[PDB]
């Protein structure tokens, strides 16, 4: 069970650390028209 | 379960009729064009 | 019982269930992962993966 | 019978002899478990014939 | 040019066929999760004591149940709100018992739409659009995460919070309306105004607009062929559709703006579907429906029954037969 | 054979007095004197083979003897009956109004 | 149907007088029975205690006798349990017990009656609703 | 039987939904 | 070190039972001439296994193992009696009160949930003539009580009831009863159960005991609807005895 | 006549589900 608990642990962190860093990489920028 | 035994031969047919209708019509509409 | 591809998972060494029976009667018993269940949601997933190479392809 | 036979010799009785022959055993000498029993359109399982064997 | 902002750039990518952004990398997993564990508990899973009194219902496809009956089913009541993820249960028998999987799938599902709404905000942004669409959906979403969550931490119990089935629905209805009168809620009426106004309005909308359909085609093809995807000319005449439609009611209870009617559209239903989410999110709080059970008596002080007070006998009939089993003393007081 | 043994003590005088020995403690609250300190008691010290039995309660104050005299009638004895004494239902048969 | 004197004619006492209440009286009754009272015997049963009701029958057969003035004034003073044995002044709200219970502090003597009065008329006007339950409503 | 049959429909649908997303008729502008 | 509430709340401390140190290995002297109490008594269940039903001839099935589904929850604890001496020097406890009973469900291989009252209630168990001390090859044996798993107000999930409820099967109007009589017509249960409890501590200077149990009971019958299965139950037992 | 259940889909959907077939494929000759 706890493999399975570490398991989880470790791709949900994972998957959190993606949106996190995602947001953090110039998102306001990544639009059509005026990027900055 | 003690399920009505027509119950499986109303449900094949109420998918199988009006299926095969739509399907005749949209192949016989491709080899038009 | 009429059973047709059962006797083909237990000729290979599949010889018990996830629900702890065994078909040689031996009952508490973890099969791990590869059970009867298993070796069926096996194939069911590489069915899948399957069609999906077949549209790519 | 063979193993019949050896009871005796043995000298275990008739019911004793017999009684150590495993259900198992005697399932296997019996003609509706013979394959070549069936019928192309008789379908499904064998217990669906001559039922579920309960005991010998 | 980097691994980091070429991923970065697939991940926005609006070439993709369906959009992915930084709300699907957690939306795509949680959805997954939840939908496969779904079909799987809907179609197999054991029976699940629901009420923590050790009387398992029965839930499943396999166990006797058909699609209308069939639920997977809230976990139980001895768990409370605790967490119930399948790594604290010795067991997975264990944890089907106890209704492990309806904490799974529900809050992989509230995450995974709540990233759905924020993806609506995404794409928008990367296509140039306006912004709120994604407001319009938080009214769905709210009343999703009322009945699966605001509603279970209000009562105390995940085992109160709405079965995934369509009678375990209706169970959830019943049980609702003995307790909270709901009925007689403004909340809920203001709901059903919503949404009876939506189909109204779609109704109308859509009536008015076919209504008003300029001649493209002849009487032998659908007139839906008159309209091409991308034409800049409207394909209907919305002063012909103000022109009966004023007349129909009166001039001024007409719009001839789209932009005014279109927005209107928008609000009326999403605005009522926020207050019913509200109405059961505050109920969750036990702040009930309007109570006039014998408010009007006559100069004796005997009892004039009214309408309310029927609505009551029902209600009494609903609370004292649900979960039979499940309460030792006089008051159901969650 | 088979038969519902609470539907069949209705048949019997637990189904028209106070049974000593099976009836719920709340229906000594139907005769003045009785609730709670003597039903306590006759509850407590049940079973009974006669009415009679529960004037020889161990503590029973002169004045307790009187309410119970005056009430024998309205008391019966019947065999106890598992299904009406067990989970403590002779203190609470979760009947409340 | 009206709020007459017969009706609210009760009885003051075990000997057998009688007191006509005015129609002041049951009003400030049921007010203070609601201000002091209502939250365990909504109704006239008891939830605390279901046991237990408000019924006139019930009162009769609770010793000291209590489907009274009397009785009733008594009670929000000393009260016992249904046999009298024993007092129960510290979990039941009286005027031994202000205390404890402090919205008995400001009931005078003639506020008394009045609750006893509203309690004993209630049932003349409601019937089997008085001490029913929900069954009832 | 009537377990199959409810699975074989809902299995049907949602081989329905990839069909209706990836093999669509591409809308094409004016 | 006493633990407090506290440090117990989750951990499932709380559903076990009390442990003797392992040197305790004392006798613990009993004066006929004084009367004693057991002050606690705690049974706690580590293994549940349940006979199985062979179908065929002299062949009776053996007891399989099982898989508890229902968690911390299995424990009686906080049992008390009076430990009297017999005139041939055994001692009898007699359970007079304590949390007796736990409703526990396992499931067998294939599935099936067998829910039983595991219980104490009414136990009366003694010991062997002549104890004097209770010691490390103390034995006590006794039989005890299962009342029905569900008490009379029980409804099952057709509304029907043994002191409350429908009397017939309300959704089928004109059926033939005789069928239905069985699960129309619930049945309140009443069997007994053995118990052996050994002891294999003593702490001598304080009264306190600790061992090793195994019980013998019926399982849930549902009202009568089915027949029970045949439990065994083994675990540990912890005692507090005291002068009374 | 105590007759097999599943004869009446087998017998049906042995009809129907080649006749469909050869009807599909004539009636889209025709129309082109
Ligand atoms: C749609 C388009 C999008 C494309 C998406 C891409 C494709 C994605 C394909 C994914 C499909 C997944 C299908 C999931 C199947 C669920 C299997 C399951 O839950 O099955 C799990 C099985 C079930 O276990 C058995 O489960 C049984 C459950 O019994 C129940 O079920 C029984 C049979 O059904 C009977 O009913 C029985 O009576 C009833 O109680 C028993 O409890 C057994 O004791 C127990 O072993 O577990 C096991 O033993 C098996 C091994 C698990 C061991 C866990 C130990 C820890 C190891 C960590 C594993 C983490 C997973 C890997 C992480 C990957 C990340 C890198
Ligand atoms: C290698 C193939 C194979 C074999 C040997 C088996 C064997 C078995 N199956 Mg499995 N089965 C298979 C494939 C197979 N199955 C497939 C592909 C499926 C999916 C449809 C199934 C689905 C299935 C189910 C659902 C069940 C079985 C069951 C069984 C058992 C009994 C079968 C029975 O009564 O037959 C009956 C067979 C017939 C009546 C034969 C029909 C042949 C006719 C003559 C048609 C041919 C005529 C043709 C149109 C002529 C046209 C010529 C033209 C050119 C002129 C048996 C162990 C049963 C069982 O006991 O389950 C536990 C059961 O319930 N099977
Ligand atoms: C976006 C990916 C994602 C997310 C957000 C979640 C989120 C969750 N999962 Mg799920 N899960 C996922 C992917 C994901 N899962 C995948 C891919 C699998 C298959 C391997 C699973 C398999 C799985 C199981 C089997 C279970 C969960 C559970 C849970 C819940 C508890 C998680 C936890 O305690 O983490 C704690 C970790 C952190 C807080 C790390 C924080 C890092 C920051 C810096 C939570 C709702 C559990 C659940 O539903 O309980 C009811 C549960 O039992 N998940
Ligand atoms: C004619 C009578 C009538 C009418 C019109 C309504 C109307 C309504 N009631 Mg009331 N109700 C009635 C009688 C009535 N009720 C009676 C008689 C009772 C008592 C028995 C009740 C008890 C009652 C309760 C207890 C509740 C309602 C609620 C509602 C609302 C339901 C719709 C909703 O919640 O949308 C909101 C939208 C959603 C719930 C959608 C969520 C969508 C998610 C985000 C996406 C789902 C994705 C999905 C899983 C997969 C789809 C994708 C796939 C197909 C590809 C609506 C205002 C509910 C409410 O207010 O909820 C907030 C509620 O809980 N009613
Ligand atoms: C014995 C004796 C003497 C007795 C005396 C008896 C006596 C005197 C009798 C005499 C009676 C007498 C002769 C009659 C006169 C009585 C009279 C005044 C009748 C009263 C009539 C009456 C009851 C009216 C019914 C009330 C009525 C429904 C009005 C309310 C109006 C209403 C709800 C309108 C909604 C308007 C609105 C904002 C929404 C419409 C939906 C909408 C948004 C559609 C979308 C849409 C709109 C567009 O606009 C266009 C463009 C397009 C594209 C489009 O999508
Ligand atoms: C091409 C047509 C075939 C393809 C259509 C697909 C089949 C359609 C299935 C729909 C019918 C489903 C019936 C299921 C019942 C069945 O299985 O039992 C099969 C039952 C037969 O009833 C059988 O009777 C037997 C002894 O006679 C035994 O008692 C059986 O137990 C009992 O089932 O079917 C019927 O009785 C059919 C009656 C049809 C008449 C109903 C029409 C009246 C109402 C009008 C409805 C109009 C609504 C308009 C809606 C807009
Ligand atoms: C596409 C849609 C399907 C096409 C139309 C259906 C055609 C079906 C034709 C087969 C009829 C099946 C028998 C009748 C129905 C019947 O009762 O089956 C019902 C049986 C099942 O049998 C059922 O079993 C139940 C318990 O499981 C109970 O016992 C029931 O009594 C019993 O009916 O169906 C099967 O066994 C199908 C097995 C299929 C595999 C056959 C193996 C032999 C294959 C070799 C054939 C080579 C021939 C090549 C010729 C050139
Ligand atoms: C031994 C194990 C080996 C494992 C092997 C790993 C193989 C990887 C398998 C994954 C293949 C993915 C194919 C994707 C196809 C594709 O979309 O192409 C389309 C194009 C090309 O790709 C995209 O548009 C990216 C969009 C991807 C969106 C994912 C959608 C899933 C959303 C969740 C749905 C939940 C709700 C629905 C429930 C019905
Ligand atoms: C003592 C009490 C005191 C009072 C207290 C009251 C407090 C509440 C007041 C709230 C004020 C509301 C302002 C709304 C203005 C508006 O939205 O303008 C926006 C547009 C602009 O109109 C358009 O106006 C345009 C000009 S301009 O944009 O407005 O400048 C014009 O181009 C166009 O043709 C015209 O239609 O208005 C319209 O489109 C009509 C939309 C109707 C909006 C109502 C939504 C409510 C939904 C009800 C949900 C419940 C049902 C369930
Ligand atoms: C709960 C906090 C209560 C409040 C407030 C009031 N009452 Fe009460 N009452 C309560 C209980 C638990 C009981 C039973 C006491 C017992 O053990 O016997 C009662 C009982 C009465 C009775 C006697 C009923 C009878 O003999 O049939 C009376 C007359 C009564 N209580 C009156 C009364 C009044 C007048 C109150 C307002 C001042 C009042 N009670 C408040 C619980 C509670
Ligand atoms: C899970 C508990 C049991 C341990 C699992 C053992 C590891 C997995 C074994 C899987 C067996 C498949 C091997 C044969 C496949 C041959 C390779 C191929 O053709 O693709
Ligand atoms: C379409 C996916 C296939 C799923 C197959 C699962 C079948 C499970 C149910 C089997 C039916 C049980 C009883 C059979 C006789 C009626
Ligand atoms: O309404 Mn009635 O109240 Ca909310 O709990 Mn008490 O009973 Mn039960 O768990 Mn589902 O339900
Ligand atoms: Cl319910
Ligand atoms: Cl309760
Ligand atoms: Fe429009």
């Amino acid at each position: 069970m706890e493999t399975l608990k570490i398991t989880v642990y470790i791709v949900v962190t994972f998957f959190v650390l993606l949106f996190v860093f995602g947001f953090l990489s110039g998102d306001p920028a990544r639009n059509p028209k005026r990027k900055d | 379960m003690e399920v009505n035994q027509l119950g499986l031969i109303a449900t094949a047919l109420f998918v199988l009729v009006p299926s095969v209708f739509l399907i005749i019509l949209y192949v016989q509409t491709e080899s038009q064009q | 019982q009429g059973m047709f591809v059962l006797p083909f998972m237990a000729r290979l060494g599949v010889t018990g269930s996830w629900s702890g029976w065994s078909i040689t009667g031996e009952t508490g018993i973890d099969p791990g992962f590869w059970s009867f269940e298993g070796v069926a949601l096996a194939h069911i997933v590489l069915s899948g993966l399957l069609f999906l190479a077949a549209c790519w392809h | 019978n063979r193993r019949v036979q050896a009871s005796l010799a043995s000298g275990a009785t008739l019911e004793e002899a017999w009684s150590a022959i495993p259900e198992k055993l005697a399932f296997y000498d019996y003609i509706g478990n013979n394959p070549a029993k069936g019928g192309l359109f008789r379908t499904g399982p064998m217990n669906k014939g001559d039922g579920i064997a309960q005991a010998w | 040019a980097n691994l980091w902002e070429r991923f970065c750039n697939w991940v926005t990518s609006t070439d993709n066929r369906l959009y992915v952004g930084w709300f699907g990398v957690i939306m795509i997993p949680t959805l997954l999760a939840a939908t496969i564990c779904f079909v799987i508990a809907f179609i197999a899973a054991p029976p699940v004591d629901i009420d923590g009194i050790r009387e398992p219902v029965s839930g499943s496809l396999l166990y006797g149940n058909n699609i209308i009956t069939g639920a997977v089913v809230p976990s139980s009541n001895a768990i409370g709100l605790h967490f119930y993820p399948i790594w604290e249960a010795a067991s997975l028998d264990e944890w089907l018992y106890n209704g492990g999987p309806y904490q799974l799938i529900i809050f992989h599902f509230l995450l995974g739409a709540s990233c759905y709404m924020g993806r609506q905000w995404e794409l928008s942004y990367r296509l140039g659009m306006r912004p709120w669409i994604c407001v319009a959906y938080s009214a769905p979403l709210a009343s999703a995460f009322a009945v699966f969550l605001i509603y279970p931490i209000g009562q105390g119990s995940f085992s109160d919070g709405m079965p995934l089935g369509i009678s375990g629905t209706f169970n959830f209805m019943i049980v609702f309306q003995a307790e909270h009168n709901i009925l007689m809620h403004p909340f809920h009426q203001l709901g059903v105004a919503g949404v009876f106004g939506g189909a109204l309005f779609c109704a109308m909308h859509g009536s008015l607009v076919t209504s008003s359909l300029i001649r493209e085609t002849t009487e032998t093809e659908s007139a839906n062929y008159g309209y091409k995807f991308g034409q800049e000319e409207e394909t209907y005449n919305i002063v012909a559709a103000h022109g009966y439609f004023g007349r129909l009611i009166f001039q001024y209870a007409s719009f001839n703006n789209s932009r005014s009617l279109h927005f209107f559209l928008a609000a009326w239903p999403v605005v009522g579907v926020w207050f019913t989410a509200l109405g059961i999110s505050t109920m969750a709080f036990n702040l009930n429906g309007f109570n006039f059970n014998h408010s009007v008596i006559d100069a004796k002080g005997n009892v004039i029954n009214t309408w309310a007070d029927i609505i009551n006998r029902a209600n009494l009939g609903m609370e004292v037969m649900h979960e039979r089993n499940a309460h030792n003393f006089p008051l159901d007081l969650a | 054979e088979l038969v519902n043994v609470v539907d069949e003590k209705l048949g019997t005088a637990y189904g028209e007095k106070i049974d000593l020995n099976n009836t719920n403690i709340a229906a000594f609250i139907q005769y003045r004197g009785l609730y709670p300190t003597l039903a306590k008691l006759i509850v407590k010290n049940a079973p009974y083979e006669s009415v009679e039995d529960v004037l020889n309660i161990p503590g029973l104050t002169e004045r307790q003897k009187q309410i119970l005299r005056e009430n024998l009638e309205h008391f019966t004895v019947t065999e106890v009956e598992t299904a009406l004494v067990e989970g403590g239902d002779r203190y609470n048969n979760g009947l409340y109004k | 149907a009206e709020l007459t004197p017969e009706v609210l004619t009760v009885p003051l006492n075990s000997e057998g007088k009688t007191i006509t209440l005015t129609e002041k009286q049951y009003l400030e009754g049921k007010r203070l029975f609601q201000y002091a009272c209502a939250s365990c015997h909504v109704g006239g049963i008891t939830k605390t205690n279901p046991s237990l009701d408000l019924r006139t029958e019930t009162l009769a057969l609770a010793t000291p006798p209590r489907d009274n003035i009397e009785g009733l004034v008594d009670y929000m003073k000393n009260p016992t349990t249904y046999d009298g044995e024993q007092e129960i002044a510290e979990v039941h709200p009286s005027l031994r017990s202000a205390d404890i219970f402090p919205k008995m502090r400001n009931l005078t003597e003639k506020d008394l009656v009045a609750i006893a009065g509203h309690i004993l008329v209630e049932p003349k006007i409601l019937g089997d609703k008085w001490g029913g339950g929900k069954v009832y409503y | 039987m009537e377990t199959i049959t409810y699975v074989f429909i809902f299995a049907c649908i949602i081989a329905l939904f990839f069909f209706a997303i990836f093999f669509r008729e591409p809308p094409r502008i004016t | 070190q006493t633990l407090t509430y506290d440090d117990i709340v989750g951990t499932g401390l709380a559903n076990k039972c009390p442990t003797l140190d392992d040197t305790a290995r004392g006798a613990y002297p009993i004066d006929s001439s004084q009367t004693y109490r057991i002050a606690r008594l705690c049974l706690q269940p580590t293994t549940f296994l349940v006979k199985e039903e062979p179908k065929n001839k002299r062949q009776e099935a053996e007891f399989v193992p099982t898989k508890l589904v229902t968690r911390e929850t299995t424990s009686l604890d906080q049992i008390q009696g009076e430990l009297k001496v017999n005139s041939d020097g055994s001692l009898t406890f007699v359970e007079e009160d304590g949390i007796d009973f736990q409703p526990v469900t396992v499931q067998m291989a294939g599935g099936e949930r067998i829910p039983l009252l595991f219980t104490v209630k009414n136990l009366v168990a003694s010991t062997q003539p002549n104890v004097t001390s209770i010691t490390t090859s103390t034995d006590f044996k006794g039989e005890f009580n299962v009342p029905s798993y569900r008490t009379a107000n029980f409804l099952d999930p057709k509304g029907r009831g043994l002191a409350s409820g429908y009397d017939s099967a309300i959704a089928l109007p004109q059926a033939k009863e005789e069928e239905l009589a069985r699960a129309n017509v619930k049945r309140f249960s009443l069997t007994k159960g053995q118990i052996s409890l050994n002891v294999a501590k003593v702490d001598g200077r304080t009264g306190e005991i600790a061992g090793t149990f195994e019980s013998e009971q019926l399982s849930d019958d549902d009202m009568g609807a089915h027949e029970p299965h045949e439990v065994k139950i083994q675990g540990v037992f912890y005692a507090s005895i005291e002068p009374a």
